[PDB]
């Protein structure tokens, strides 16, 4: 959940939001291994529960996201539940576990590509155009993420819109992402740098991917 | 002596206006049939299957013309090779099917199979079925059948499976033509049409369009 006045500024200037709870536990091993454990249902479902309450009448908010790469564990199905029961009037999605959950009621996958499929065991992450007609398929897809523009990056990005626009349920996506994490360094004279992670004596850390 | 006066165009014509040559005439085969006054007038053969066609059903209504007699009866034999698998014999009178009744004029023969060889354009497994009409103590009427291929095909969440399979048809439309013969087909190249056909390949043939 972001500071309470970007939801203020986006439905004054007008944008369309996914408000996110934040719940993420992508080091764990299997990724869902406290998401799935009830022991961890109460805390994860105070994050849920506490952001709609704040939340709930900002008419940007148009859709709820469970959090972030965390699996896919029997906790998502029931604070999706949760969710869908006290605000009928927003969707909810969920990219962990596949992207296309009974956590989740759109196909909201990251970095799914156009027309190569990357079919990883147990989360595949299918071309977008064949995810649509899988069969018994039948949601929207809207990626939650998509186009890494990491450094001199989004070749292929006009693929993408291309597709979005030939394909009725392929809805666009959020492109990864809109500011790079670099922090300010002084050297010596008092002249400020970019840096990036491992800059603070961090480590271990994971360099320039924080932009 | 037979009289027949075919016509080029007909009110018929209308519905056939098919992208190929328009021709006319007796192009297909002429024959005599003698049946019994007492007949077979008409069988269909259905199989049905359990959930991974380890076991089937061979389901066979049969239908007869003629005077209705107690005696009657109808015997299904269901044959791989030489060997008999299955047969099945009953009186005519099938079940009530409504208020006034049921159809005392059909019959229709269960027989079980257990592991069923099955048809499939990659495997044409096929049994033979033997449709008897006879008499009670054994005098046969006459008999009519045909080659059975046990099979299932059913649309299922959008996909069109074969024996509980996923489909990927590799086919060509073929229409029914002879440089020299025109529309008049032949064994020799039906059968030289097919032997090309799966040389290359292919695995299902439509009927363009007719
Ligand atoms: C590094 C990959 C194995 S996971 C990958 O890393 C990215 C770094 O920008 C983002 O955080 C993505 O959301 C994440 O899935
Ligand atoms: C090379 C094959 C596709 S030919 C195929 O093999 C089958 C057995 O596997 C059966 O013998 C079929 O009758 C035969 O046509
Ligand atoms: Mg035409
Ligand atoms: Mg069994
Ligand atoms: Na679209
Ligand atoms: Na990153």
């Amino acid at each position: 959940p972001n500071h309470p006045l970007w939801y203020t500024l986006c439905d004054r200037y007008g944008l369309y939001v996914v408000d996110e709870a934040n719940i993420e536990t992508h080091g764990m091993v299997p990724m869902n291994r406290l998401t799935d454990d009830p022991r961890w249902l109460p805390a994860m479902s105070e994050r849920v529960t506490r952001m709609v309450q704040r939340d709930r009448n900002h008419p940007s908010v148009i859709i709820w996201s469970l959090g972030n790469e965390s699996g896919h564990g029997a906790n998502h199905d029931a604070l999706y539940r949760w969710i869908k029961s006290v605000d009928p009037s927003r969707p909810v999605q969920y990219e962990g576990g596949g992207a296309d959950t009974t956590a989740t009621d759109i196909i909201c996958p990251m970095y799914a590509r156009v027309d190569e499929d990357q079919p990883f065991p147990a989360v595949p992450k299918w071309s977008i155009k064949k995810w649509l007609s899988l069969p018994g398929e039948t949601r929207p897809l809207i990626l939650c993420e998509y186009a890494h523009a990491m450094g001199n990056s989004l070749g292929g990005f006009a693929k993408y819109w291309q597709a979005f626009r030939q394909y009725p349920r392929l809805q666009g996506g959020f492109v990864w992402d809109w500011v790079d994490q670099s922090l300010i360094k002084y050297d010596e004279n008092g002249n400020p740098w970019s840096a990036y992670g491992g800059d603070f004596g961090d480590t271990p850390n994971d360099a320039q991917f924080c932009m | 002596r037979l009289a027949v006066m075919v016509l080029r165009w007909s009110d018929g014509s209308y519905l056939e206006d098919q992208d190929m040559w328009r021709m006319s005439g007796i192009f297909r085969d002429v024959s005599l049939l003698h049946k019994p006054t007492t007949q077979i007038s008409d069988f269909h053969v259905a199989t049905r299957f359990n959930d991974d066609f380890s076991r089937a059903v061979l389901e066979a209504e049969v239908q007869m013309c003629g005077e209705l007699r107690d005696y009657l009866r109808v015997t299904v034999s269901l044959w791989q090779g030489e060997t008999q698998v299955a047969s099945g014999t009953a009186p005519f009178g099938g079940e009530i099917i409504d208020e006034r009744g049921g159809y005392a004029d059909r019959v229709t023969l269960r027989l079980n199979v257990e592991n069923p060889k099955l048809w499939s354009a990659e495997i044409p497994n096929l049994y033979r079925a033997v449709v008897e009409l006879h008499t009670a103590d054994g005098t046969l009427i006459e008999a009519e059948a045909c080659d059975v291929g046990f099979r299932e095909v059913r649309i299922e969440n959008g996909l069109l499976l074969l024996n509980g399979k996923p489909l990927l048809i590799r086919g060509v439309n073929r229409h029914e033509h002879h440089p020299l013969h025109g529309q008049v087909m032949d064994e020799q190249t039906m059968v030289q049409d097919i032997l090309l056909m799966k040389q290359n390949n292919f695995n299902a043939v439509r009927c363009s369009h007719y």
